[PDB]
């Protein structure tokens, strides 16, 4: 049951076998303190690597989910999939998002600013 | 004989058949160091049969009456929670939230978010 196990193993594979870790992250899905994990990944910055699982669990519509996908798009500078995502759920503010976009240098994305 | 050397799952089976909360209080009196391994066996074995909540109720009575505190019962709560024969709420989620109160831990949020 206890979950510190998960954190220890993932920290290890991160340190040792992230190639062997990604898959596992999927395999350990149902019972999870997902947000603590994502905070840890923020700490380790390698969230973009674990992106597959992220897009997997995207359904649950958590603030963590939001900000994760949002920063991944910011770094990514995609809009199409970004449009899909932002339309997919609602559990997040957009003020700071508008602040990001207003200087996005891309009216295409600033169009999305106007949209939100 | 059991604590001496055994896989106490069978002992539970005796309990989960012989409905005697006083027999638990005998088992459950905290001066036995081996009280930990046996409860570690019950936190998965007791759930195996899952026919009717009789011994369930009886053992949670034993818990609260012997004051099995947080870090001990909530185990039972969450484990019987996830995808059991019992999707109903016969004080189930209610003592769940009571334990949430006695716990005051972020877990309460997602618990709600799964509660219905």
């Amino acid at each position: 049951a206890n979950v510190e196990l998960y954190y220890r193993a993932i920290q290890f594979y991160l340190e040792f076998k992230p190639l062997l870790l990604n898959d596992l992250l999927m395999v350990l899905s149902p019972r999870l303190d997902h947000t603590r994990a994502v905070n840890y990944f923020s700490k380790v910055k390698q969230l973009p690597l674990v992106k597959p699982y992220l897009r997997s669990v995207q359904n649950h519509n958590n603030k963590s989910v939001n900000e994760s996908l949002n920063n991944l798009f910011i770094t990514e500078e995609d809009y199409q999939a970004l449009r899909t995502s932002i339309d997919a759920y609602d559990n997040f503010d957009n003020i700071s998002l508008a602040q990001r976009l207003e200087k996005h240098e891309l009216i295409e994305f600033r169009r999305i600013a106007a949209y939100l | 004989v059991c604590n001496e050397n055994s896989l106490f799952k069978s002992l539970s089976r005796y309990l989960v058949r012989r409905k005697d909360p006083e027999l638990w209080g005998s088992v459950l009196l905290e001066s036995n160091p081996y009280r930990r391994p046996l409860i570690d066996q019950v936190v998965q074995t007791a759930l195996s049969e899952t026919q009717d909540p009789e011994e369930v109720s009886v053992t949670v009575k034993a818990f609260m009456t012997a004051d099995l505190p947080n870090e001990l019962i909530e185990l039972l709560e969450k484990i019987v929670l996830d995808n059991s024969v019992f999707s109903e709420h016969r004080n189930l989620q209610n003592l769940l939230i009571l334990t949430a109160i006695k716990a005051d831990r972020t877990r309460v949020m997602e618990y709600i978010n799964r509660l219905d």
